[PDB]
RNA sequence: CUUCUUCACGCGAAAGCUUGGAGGUUACAGUCUCAGGGGGGAGUACGUUCGCAAGAGUGAAACUUAAAGAAAUUGACGGA
RNA sequence: AGAAACACGGGAGCGGUUCCUCCUCACUUUCACGCAUGUCAUGCAUGCGAGGGGGCGUCCGUGAAUUUUACUGUGACCAAAAAAGUGCGACCAAAGCAGUCUGCCGACUUGAAUUACAAAGCAUGGGAUAACGAAGCAUCACACCGUUUCG
RNA sequence: GAUCUGGUUGAUUCUGCCAGUAGUCAUAUGCUUGUUUCAAGGACUUAGCCAUGCAUGCCUCAGAAUCACUGCAUUGCAGGAAUCUGCGCAUGGCUCAUUACAUCAGACGUAAUCUGCCGCCAAAAUUUUGCGGUCUCCGCAUUACUGGAUAACUUGGCGAAACGCCAAGCUAAUACAUGAACCAAUCGGACGCUCUCUUUUUCUAUGUCGCGGCUUGUGUUUACGCACUUGUCGUGGCGAUGAGACGUCCAGCGAAUGAAUGAAAUUAGAACCAACGCCUCCACCCGGGGGCAGUAACACUCAGACGUGUUGACUCAAUUCAUUCCGUGCGAAAGCCGAGCCUUUUUGCUCGGCGUCUACUGACGAACAACUGCCCUAUCAGCCAGUGAUGGCCGUGUAGUGGACUGCCAUGGCGUUGACGGGAGCGGGGGAUUAGGGUUCGAUUCCGGAGAGGGAGCCUGAGAAAUAGCUACCACUUCUACG
RNA sequence: UUUUCGCUUCCUUUUUUUGGUUGCGCACCUACAAAUUGCCAACUCAGAACUGCUUACGGCGGGGAAUCCAACUGUAUAAUU
C-alpha cells in the first residue's frame, strides 16, 4: 500500500531521510478512483476504522442547484464540457470536484417557470392554471433578472454548472451552475482553444 | 485581479455566492464590496487590504481558509525568493550549561503568507502555526511587524 | 632606537626576564588569535590537496618505549 | 504596557458622590400566578412602598470601534515519570507509613517534605543586551494648542 | 576522604610522562569461606539454532428441549454432552536487531482527524397483523402479530498423513430476516378545481370585509354558456378587495449537496411621497364620514412583542427552503428474574426490575504536528530539483492536514552556528563517579520508543501489517504407506 | 516659473532690449489599457491518448583488459614490404 508521508522525501538539506519501522497501515490511502460519467456501480467501502465512503464508479444525474436561485432540482448530468486541468480528462468524462458539466435544464426551467410562471421555448406546466396563480409572477416581478444566457442554455436543455462535492471520494456530484463572470470567462476559455 | 482573476482560475470562496439585491450608490465612488475577511484567530484584525482588496489566495488562511492557532512564532523574514509564501529565519542564542556561555545558532522556517501582505527578508514578522498547508508548511504569516507603524517617518526627512 | 646605567618588587626552575621584559597572575580572569599537549614510531605513510619542478600544503595509525627533556651545581676532563 | 478616544450591554451602580418637594409607606397598562412575616395552615391580615426627577465627579461587563506602546537578566510565582537521593525509632540495620487500643466488641490517627540545560507565562527591575536613532534635509527649507466662526 | 607516593641526577633544582593509588558492587575468573539477614542474576558473542515441555478464555438469576448423558424414586430448578449466542483475544512476556533531528524529552498542535469499550443521554410514521371479503383491492376489525436456513446430532463416507476431508439427513438462538405498530407533538413546503367571516356574557376575547363584472377580433358538440383583456366599467382598479377559511397534494425525525442565516460603531433635523400602526361622528354588528401616530390625545378589557448559539479564534455548531441518498427512520414480531390480577393457575389482563437495540456527546484512546533539545566525524561540504527538490496553482487521494499525490506553474529550498556524507549504541527517567568544577554510563526491571524468522504484502476488526493471524516470496525446517 | 524654447499683445525699465503678460507654437504618454482584437501562418519538437506486434526496406562503430614499438597528422619502395 501507499503511505501518506512527508517522510520519505528530501529532508530538505536535501538530507536523507530513512527508515524507522512500518509502512504504517494507518496511513496507506487507495489509489484514483474517480467514476466515469453513465450508470453508477459505487460502492460503500469501509473506510478509515471502519465507516463508509463513497465508492463511485460511473454517475449519470445530478441535482443543479441553482445557486441564484435557490431551489436545486434533480436533473441529467447531461455532459462534462471543462476539466480544468485536461482535454483527456474532459474527454473522459471523469468526474471530479468542480468539474464542469452541462444540464438538462428543464426542470429548472420548469421551476422558473412554475415559480414565475415563465418558459422559453416550452410550456408543459403552464396551462394547468383572478388567479393565485396570480401570484406567481407577481413575485418574479417584484424583481427578478435571469441571465439571458442561462436561458438561452435552458432552450437547448444544455446549460453549464460546477460540482460542488468531490465524486472521487464521495462518489458524487451536484453542482450548481457555473456563473457570471466566471462564465464569460469560461465562455471565453471554451471558444479559445480552437 | 488582472482585470479581475488574474491566475488560470478563480476560486470559490467560502463566501462569494451573490446577495445580488442591495445597489449602494459608490459613497465617495466607493462601494466596496463585501468581503470575506474576518475577525481575526486568538485575537486580532486584518489589514483593510483584506476587505477592501481584491486578490484572492486560498493557502491564506486570513481573508481566506486555513486556520491558524497554537505558537505564534516571530521571526526574520529571511527568503521570498519563493511566491506568496515565506521563509524567515530564528536565529538565537544557544546556551551551554557546562561553559556557561551561549554559542548563535539559528533554524529556518517556511510560512505561508496571505497575498495582502508584502514582506522582503529581513523583515520582521509574526507567524502561526496552522494544519498543514504545505510540506513545508504549517504555518502561515500573520504580521509583518515594524516599528511607531512607520519605522522612523520623522527622522528621515532627507535632502533636495 | 636605544643601548643601558640602574631599579622595580615582580616574575621565574634557573638560566634569566623591560618601552609599555617572560613583570604588574594558582590572590589564578583586559581582547582577538595561532599553537601546543610523554617519549619514540614519522611529520610518515601511493593519505590527500597545491605546485612547472623541486617539493610545499595538509597529515596518520600500526609498531615501539621509561624516558626524553631543561637549568643550575659541583665534579671530571679538554687535540681548551 | 496603560492611558487617551469612541461605542455598546449590566450602573441612586458593583462602588461612589451631588441638585430637586427627593420629602408622599403601592413600583405595573397588563403578564408580573413571586418574596418577607405570622397565625388560621395558603381561610384571614399586612406590605412590597421616598418609587421619581435633576446632577454626577463616577463604577462594572463588553464591543465591532479611534490613537499610541523593545530585550534580558533577576524576582517571584506559574506549570510535571519510577528515584538510591529529601520524610514516622520499622527491634533494628538494610526499612516504614504506620499506627495510638484494652485504655478501646472501641478511640485517636495516618502519613511532613523534595529538586535540573531547556518551558513558556507573569512581576519587577536596568545593570547589560538587539531593534532603531542609519543616515540631520521636508522642520525654516515634530507641524501645534487651540478658540470663536455666525464665514 | 577536595593529599598522594613510586619511578630520570654525580649531586642539585627542575619540565615531564609511566608505576602505584581510590572507586566502579560494572563483567569474568581464581582462591576461600560459620551462620544467618537483606539479592540482581545467557543482554553482552550470534536477534545463533531449537526437540522439549508449557504459556487467552470465560457465562450469570438474566439468548437457544432436544431426549446424548447426567441428575432425581420421578418430577426435577439444575446440569449438560455439546454447539449456535458475546466480548476480548491487537497490554503480555521477551528483546534492542533497528536509530539518529529520525526518535526520545520538555513542550506542543490536533479549528488537520479517526476513535470499540464508558459515563454522561436522547428520540413520531406506521403499512404490518388479523379478519372479512374482494380487486390480489376495498372493506372491516377490541388487532394482539410475524418470516426464512444454519450448529451441535444421526448416517453414510472419504483419507497414509495432516490444521486432511466430504456427503446427505435432523432441530434454536438477542446469529439471520421482516425489523412488525394500524394510537398521539408543537412543525415546513406546494396546488386549488374549494368555502368565504371561528366559540359567549350582562359590557366586554381574537384571528375581520371576500367583495368583481361587462367585454373587441378571437374560442364549445358549426345558432345557448364562461373567458382573454384590447377596450370598458365594478369594492381604487382600462383586465384579482386575496387576506381568512376549507380541502387537496408533497415527512417537517439521520446523512448529503446547494442556497441563506453569524456585533451593541455618527445622528439622521425633519420633511415629502409610498406603509402599517393608532385614535375620531354613529349603529349589537355590518356599515358609515374624520383625523392623527413629528410643534397635538385621554377612553369599550382600545398608538410602536415574546428573538444577540459556541472559542480571543471557524467555512464551527445550530435552523429554514430547495434538491438528494444502498448507515437511523433504534422507535420491538426475540431472552431472565420478581411480582399482581384474571385465570385454577394457565391463555388473558396488570405491575416491577434486566436483555437484542440507533443517533450525540464524553471520556478513552489512537492516529496525525512544531517550537525547543539530542551522540561521533571534513585528507565528509556543498546538498538539493528524472520528479518531488522548494514553493505556487485545481483537483485528487486519505480518517482528516499536507507534493501525501496528480495535473499545471514558478524557480526554489538547504548548508562554514558544518549542511551533505560518513561514525558510533535506540532515546529518555535515570545510572555511575568527581570538595568543587566535573568524567562516564545508561542492555536491563522507570518511561517512551523500537522490534520481532528474513523479507513484503493483505484481509478483518473500534483497533493491528497485528509474530503462540493470513498471503506469497528468501533462507531454513517436520512429516509422508512420500499423493 | 533667478536659464539661450520661440514669437504676438500688453505692462515695467530708456527700451519697439530683457523681465513680467497674453495668445499660439517649441521640449515634456503627463495622450499612457490591452495591445484586446483581425488576419494569416509554420512543420519542428514535444505531449497524450487510441491501437497492435514486427532482429524485418535502407542505410547501421564490437568491446574490454595489458606488453612491445613509434609522439602526433604527414611520407613511401610504380608492380611482394
Amino acid at each position: 500500500g501507499i503511505v501518506r508521508s512527508r517522510l520519505h522525501k528530501r529532508k530538505i538539506t536535501g538530507g536523507k531521510t530513512k527508515i524507522h519501522r512500518k509502512r504504517m497501515k494507518a496511513e496507506l490511502g487507495r489509489l484514483p478512483a474517480n467514476t466515469k460519467l453513465g450508470p453508477r456501480r459505487v460502492s460503500p467501502v469501509r473506510a478509515r476504522g471502519g465507516n463508509f465512503k463513497l465508492r463511485g464508479l460511473r454517475l449519470d444525474t445530478g441535482n443543479f442547484a441553482w445557486g441564484t436561485e435557490a431551489s436545486a432540482q434533480r436533473a441529467r448530468i447531461l455532459d462534462v464540457v471543462y476539466n480544468a486541468t485536461s482535454n483527456e480528462l474532459v474527454r473522459t468524462k471523469t468526474l471530479v470536484k468542480n468539474c464542469i458539466v452541462v444540464v438538462d435544464a428543464a426542470p429548472f426551467r420548469l421551476w422558473y417557470a412554475k415559480h414565475y410562471g415563465i418558459d422559453l421555448g416550452a410550456s408543459k406546466s403552464k396551462k394547468a392554471t383572478s388567479s393565485k396563480l396570480k401570484r406567481k409572477w407577481e413575485y418574479r416581478r417584484k424583481h427578478h433578472k435571469i441571465e439571458k444566457a442561462l436561458a438561452d442554455q435552458l432552450r437547448e436543455g444544455r446549460l453549464l454548472a460546477r460540482i460542488t462535492s468531490r465524486p472521487g471520494q464521495t462518489g458524487r456530484a451536484d453542482g450548481a451552475l457555473l456563473e457570471g463572470a466566471e462564465l464569460q470567462f469560461y465562455l471565453k476559455k471554451l471558444d479559445k482553444k480552437k | 485581479d488582472l482585470t479581475v482573476q488574474h491566475e488560470k482560475a478563480y476560486q470559490r470562496q467560502t463566501a462569494v455566492n451573490e446577495n445580488i439585491r442591495t445597489a449602494s450608490k459608490k459613497h465617495v465612488n466607493r462601494s466596496g464590496h463585501i468581503r470575506y475577511s474576518k475577525k481575526i484567530g486568538l485575537g486580532f484584525a486584518t489589514p483593510k487590504a483584506a476587505i477592501n482588496g481584491k486578490y484572492i489566495d486560498r493557502k491564506c488562511p486570513f481573508t481566506s481558509n486555513v486556520s491558524i492557532r497554537g505558537r505564534i512564532l516571530r521571526g526574520v523574514v529571511h527568503s521570498t525568493k519563493m511566491r506568496r509564501s515565506i521563509v524567515i529565519r530564528r536565529n538565537y542564542l544557544h546556551f551551554i550549561r557546562k561553559y556557561q556561555r551561549y554559542q548563535k545558532r539559528h533554524r529556518n522556517i517556511t510560512v505561508h503568507c496571505s497575498p495582502c501582505f508584502d514582506p522582503k527578508p529581513g523583515d520582521e514578522v509574526v507567524v502561526g502555526q496552522c494544519r498543514p498547508l504545505s510540506k513545508t508548511i504549517r504555518y502561515n504569516v500573520l504580521q509583518v511587524v515594524s516599528k511607531s507603524a512607520a519605522d522612523k517617518m520623522g527622522k528621515k526627512f532627507s535632502k533636495n
